[PDB]
């Protein structure tokens, strides 16, 4: 229940039960109704796991990058975050799961496991992964 | 008049859009020049940025939002994202979004007509290919216009 299973289970768990909260996940009331926005959601699965990514009031996509160890893609491990390109530089976070998808939470459908090669998020993929676990 | 159209329901629905990502953003960017307070704080628990001078006070967030979204959605938006006032200048959360729903290409389905009310579900493709999302916006005619009665209703 600890480390990079027990955030990936943790954060599994709601998948298709928790719609986004669009900046939000971080007051006490979004916490217990486990609704978040990218970062937040990152943030608490791995909170969960007894894996420290930053404060809840403070953790966003900006500090998530600076959290861990730059890896490059081609090293990337279950566990690790990755970073995308929407309507900013990064403006993106999920987890990599291992073999080509990710666990994120994204407005259109919430809480969800996504392709890596999706032609979407292949192409909003720059390279920017973060290893928060050794 | 008393009707509100698919096509009218959609153009309503992208002003909403474009109002609410604005706010959350502390700035609209058709205005020029404008500058933004930099430097952040922090209020129940939560780490705050100041909003551009476009938006720089309740007021002027108030009389943004006011021709799209009702005065009681104005309200309650204010108070669901957890804005608030500090120094004479108002602030928002920081925080993450995305637009993966492209709003521009959505149909628009009439669902419901009470009183002075009517509600549409829009059903939204998505820009990553998921399957695409409905969504229920309820407009209000308030002060001769149509309205928008959630402040987060689309995004």
């Amino acid at each position: 229940s600890g480390g990079i299973e027990g955030a990936i289970s943790v954060g599994s768990s709601i998948v298709g039960q928790s719609p986004y909260k669009f900046g939000g996940g971080r007051t006490q009331s979004d916490i217990n109704n486990r609704i978040f926005d990218c970062s937040s959601f990152v943030r608490w699965a791995y909170a969960s796991a007894g894996v420290n990514l930053g404060p809840v009031g403070g953790t966003t996509t900006d500090t998530l990058v600076g959290r861990g160890q730059a890896v490059s893609a081609s090293e990337m491990k279950r566990g690790d975050l990755v970073f995308f390109d929407t309507y900013k530089t990064n403006g993106h976070v999920g987890i990599y799961l291992g073999n080509g998808t990710f666990l994120n939470d994204n407005t259109s459908h919430g809480v969800s496991v996504d392709s890596m090669s999706n032609p979407y998020w292949k192409a909003a993929f720059k390279g920017v992964v973060r290893r928060v676990v050794q | 008049s008393g009707d509100l159209s698919q096509k009218q329901a959609l153009q309503l629905a992208l002003s909403a859009r474009e109002h609410f990502w604005n706010t959350m953003s502390g700035h609209n960017p058709k205005v020029k020049k404008a500058v933004c307070p930099s430097g952040t704080f922090e209020y129940q628990n939560l780490q705050y940025v100041y909003m551009c001078s476009d938006l720089g006070t309740k007021a002027k967030a108030v009389n943004y939002l006011t021709p799209i979204f009702t005065k009681t959605a104005i309200e309650k938006g204010f108070k669901d994202y957890h804005f608030t006032v500090s120094k004479g200048k108002l602030a928002v959360p920081i925080g993450d979004g995305d637009n993966l729903l492209n709003w521009k290409k959505s149909t628009a389905k009439l669902i419901s007509k009470k009183g002075s009310t009517i509600t549409y579900e829009f059903t939204v493709p998505t820009l990553d290919g998921s399957p695409s999302a409905k969504r229920k916006v309820t407009f209000v005619k308030e002060n001769k216009k149509w309205k928008v009665n959630q402040f987060d209703a689309v995004i």
